[PDB]
C-alpha cells in the first residue's frame, strides 16, 4: 500500500531505484500484517488497522491516540475532564474510572471521559499524569491504565514518555530531547 | 549437463533428464527452469539432501494441471516467469514459492523477456506483435513498428538507461525506450536501427555497446547507431556532441548535458 | 558507545574498567542494565547508584529483597523518599529499626513516635 502511494508522488532518482526492486521484493511476499504491530486503543480494547481515514483517533470510539515522544508507541493513557464545579487545586487534593471507559463504547463521535470527586478519590497520584499549563489554559489530567509500565513526563514541554526511554534520552543529550532543559534546571 | 563456475575449476555437478525434448531452459540464483512437453519444470541446480522440504527441489507448471500450455519462460533474481497459448502471462516468486501476478492477452505468447530484476516483460504474441507489460500496475504498452521477423529481445544494463531495450532479427537491432515517468503517461517509442552483421547474434547490451556471437565461435562488439554519440565529442565539436546533448537530455542525465552546453556557448542550447 | 561495543563483543570487565574510570551516568547506565540482565543484582544496582537512576535500583532492590542496599538508596535520596523507604519496611515488619531511623533521621517525629510506640522501640 505504501509502495502503491508512492507511485502517486514525484518520487527522486535514488528513492526511484530503490522503489523498483522495493515494489517487486514486496508484492513477492505474503498478502498480510504481522499482528503484533496492530495498535490497542486501551479504553476500548480494539485492535486498530496501522492506517485509517480518521487519523490518529481509534476507529471504534475515536478515543485520540496519546504517543511515547521517543518511539512514538501508544501509551496506555487516557485523557479524562474535571466534572463541572470542581477546581485544578481541589481535583489535586482528592487525587469507578474502568466502569465508565466499558459503558462509553460504540457509539458514532468522540466522548470525553468526564470524572467526579468519588471518582477523583478512588484514583491514586502514582496512575495520574497532570499538564499545568501556564494561563490562559486549563490544566489536563490523564490516567495510566497499566500502572506497572511506567511513564514519565517532561516537567517544561509536558511531552509524554516510557520512563526508561525518558531516563536514558535525559542522559544522552543532557537535558530533555524535545524542549532541551536540563535535568539540574529548577522549574519555572 | 550443469557445472559450477568456480575462480580455480569448472566443475561438471550433475546430469538429468526431462519428460520429453527440452525446446529452451533458463538459470538464476540457486534454480534452472526447463521448457519440454508444453510444461515448464522449475528445480535446483544444486541440491543438500539435510534440512530443505522435498516441494522446493523441483515443481511443474502449470501447477494445477490446467489445459493451457506453456510456450515460453525466463528466470530472474527473483521470479519465475511465463506465457501460455491461452495467452495468460504468469509470475511465480521463488522464495516463497507461490504465484503474484496474471495477466491475459487475447491471443497466445509465443516469447517473453525480462528486465534484469523482473519489473518489465517483453512479451511477442501469435500475431508477432510485440507488447511491454508492467506487472507492478499490471498495463500494457504496444510496441511500434515491431517487426514479425524478430527472433528476441535484450534490456540495457546501464544505470541511466534501465528502460531501454533492443529487440533483434538476423539483419537488424531496433532500439526501443520505455518512458514510465512523462506527464503524457508511459509508453514505447521507437529510438532507431542499427544493421548487424551477417550471422551474428546478440547476447548483452551493455552502454549502447553490443555483445554478439561469430559464426567462428568468437565474439564481436557493436556500438548501436543510437550511441554514436558516445565517442570523443572535443575533435568533432558540436557534431557528436549534438546527438549526445539530446540524448542525454532524453535519459535526464543533466550533468553530461550542462558540460556539453558549456563547450557550445549558444543562448539557443542553454533555452 | 565504547561501553555499548564492549558489551555487545562480550568484554564485561573493560567496559566496566571504563565506566569506573570515567564516570559517565549514561555508561553506567547501559553496563548496569547489561548485569541485570546476567542476574548480578549486586554489580547492577552499584552501577545504576553510579548512574544516579536510583529508582531502577530501588526496583531491583525490592524485587530481590536486597533491604540493606534500598537503606543506602534511602539514605542517599530525600527526607520523602527515606519515608517511603520506612513504609516499605514498616509493611514488612522485620526491619522496624531501620524503619523508625529514617522517620527519625527524615525529623517527623509525630510518626517516629507512633511508630517506636507500635514497635515499643524505648532506646
Amino acid at each position: 500500500h505504501a509502495y502503491d502511494k508512492l507511485r502517486g508522488l514525484y518520487i527522486p532518482a535514488r528513492f526511484q531505484k530503490s522503489i523498483e526492486l522495493g515494489t517487486l521484493t514486496i508484492r513477492a511476499k505474503p498478502f498480510h500484517d504481522s499482528e503484533e504491530l496492530v495498535p490497542l486503543c486501551y479504553r476500548c480494547s480494539t485492535n486498530n488497522p496501522l492506517l485509517n481515514n480518521l487519523g490518529n483517533v481509534c476507529i471504534n470510539c475515536r478515543q485520540p491516540f496519546i504517543f511515547s515522544a521517543s518511539s512514538y508507541d501508544v501509551l496506555h493513557l487516557v485523557e479524562f475532564y474535571l466534572e463541572e464545579g470542581i477546581t485544578d487545586e481541589e481535583a489535586i487534593s482528592l487525587i469507578p474510572f474502568t466502569a465508565k471507559l466499558s459503558f462509553e463504547q460504540g457509539g458514532s463521535e468522540f466522548v470525553p471521559v468526564v470524572v467526579s470527586r468519588l471518582v477523583l478519590r478512588s484514583m491514586s497520584r502514582r496512575d495520574v499524569l497532570i499538564k499545568r499549563w501556564p494561563p490562559p489554559l486549563r490544566w489536563q489530567y490523564f490516567r495510566s491504565l497499566l500502572p506497572d509500565a511506567s511513564i514519565t513526563m517532561c516537567p517544561s514541554c509536558f511531552q509524554m514518555f516510557h520512563s526508561e526511554d525518558y531516563e536514558l534520552l535525559v542522559l544522552q543529550h543532557g537535558c530533555c530531547p524535545y524542549c532541551r532543559r536540563c535535568k539540574d534546571d529548577p522549574g519555572p | 549437463w550443469f557445472y559450477v563456475l568456480g575462480e580455480n575449476a569448472v566443475k561438471k555437478l550433475k546430469d538429468m533428464e526431462y519428460l520429453g525434448t527440452v525446446a529452451s531452459i533458463c538459470l538464476h540464483s540457486d534454480y534452472a527452469a526447463a521448457l519440454f512437453e508444453g510444461k515448464v519444470q522449475l528445480h535446483l541446480i544444486e541440491s543438500e539432501i539435510l534440512d530443505a522440504q522435498e516441494e522446493r527441489e523441483t515443481r511443474l507448471f502449470p501447477a494445477v494441471d490446467d489445459k493451457c500450455r506453456i510456450l515460453c519462460h525466463a528466470l530472474t533474481s527473483d521470479f519465475l516467469i511465463y506465457g501460455t497459448d491461452t495467452g495468460v502471462v504468469q509470475y511465480f516468486y521463488i522464495e516463497d514459492w507461490q504465484f503474484v501476478n496474471d495477466y491475459r492477452h487475447p491471443v497466445s505468447v509465443k516469447k517473453i523477456f525480462p528486465d534484469p530484476n523482473g519489473t518489465r516483460l517483453v512479451f511477442i504474441d501469435e500475431k508477432s506483435d510485440g507488447f511491454v507489460y508492467c506487472p507492478v500496475n499490471d498495463a500494457t504498452y504496444e510496441i511500434p513498428d515491431f517487426s514479425p521477423t524478430i527472433k528476441g529481445v535484450l534490456w540495457e544494463n546501464w544505470p541511466m538507461d534501465k528502460g531501454v531495450f533492443i529487440a533483434y532479427d538476423d539483419d537488424k537491432v531496433y532500439t526501443y525506450v520505455f518512458h514510465k515517468d512523462t506527464i503524457q503517461g508511459a509508453k514505447v517509442i521507437l529510438a532507431g536501427s542499427t544493421k548487424v552483421p551477417f550471422a551474428h547474434k546478440p547476447l548483452l547490451l551493455y552502454n549502447g555497446e553490443l555483445t554478439c556471437q561469430t559464426q567462428s565461435g568468437k565474439v564481436n562488439n557493436i556500438y548501436l547507431s543510437t550511441h554514436g554519440f558516445l565517442s570523443n565529442l572535443k575533435d568533432t565539436g558540436p557534431d557528436e556532441l549534438r546527438p549526445m546533448l539530446a540524448q542525454n537530455l532524453m535519459l535526464k542525465r543533466f550533468s553530461d548535458a550542462w558540460e556539453m552546453c558549456r563547450i557550445l556557448n549558444d543562448e539557443a542550447a542553454w533555452n | 558507545s565504547l561501553v555499548r561495543i564492549h558489551c555487545f563483543q562480550g568484554n564485561v570487565q573493560k567496559a566496566a574498567q571504563i565506566a569506573n574510570e570515567t564516570g559517565n551516568l549514561a555508561a553506567s547506565y547501559h553496563l548496569a542494565r547489561q548485569y541485570e540482565s546476567q542476574e548480578e543484582v549486586g554489580q547492577a544496582v552499584h552501577f545504576y547508584t553510579r548512574a544516579q537512576a536510583f529508582k531502577n535500583a530501588i526496583r531491583l532492590c525490592k524485587e530481590n529483597g536486597l533491604d540493606d542496599q534500598l537503606m543506602n538508596l534511602a539514605l542517599l535520596s530525600s527526607p520523602e523518599d527515606m519515608i517511603e523507604a520506612a513504609r516499605y519496611y514498616e509493611e514488612k515488619g522485620v526491619q522496624m529499626d531501620r524503619a523508625v531511623m529514617l522517620y527519625h533521621k527524615a525529623g517527623h517525629f509525630s510518626k517516629a513516635l507512633e511508630l517506636a510506640f507500635a514497635t515499643q522501640q524505648f532506646v
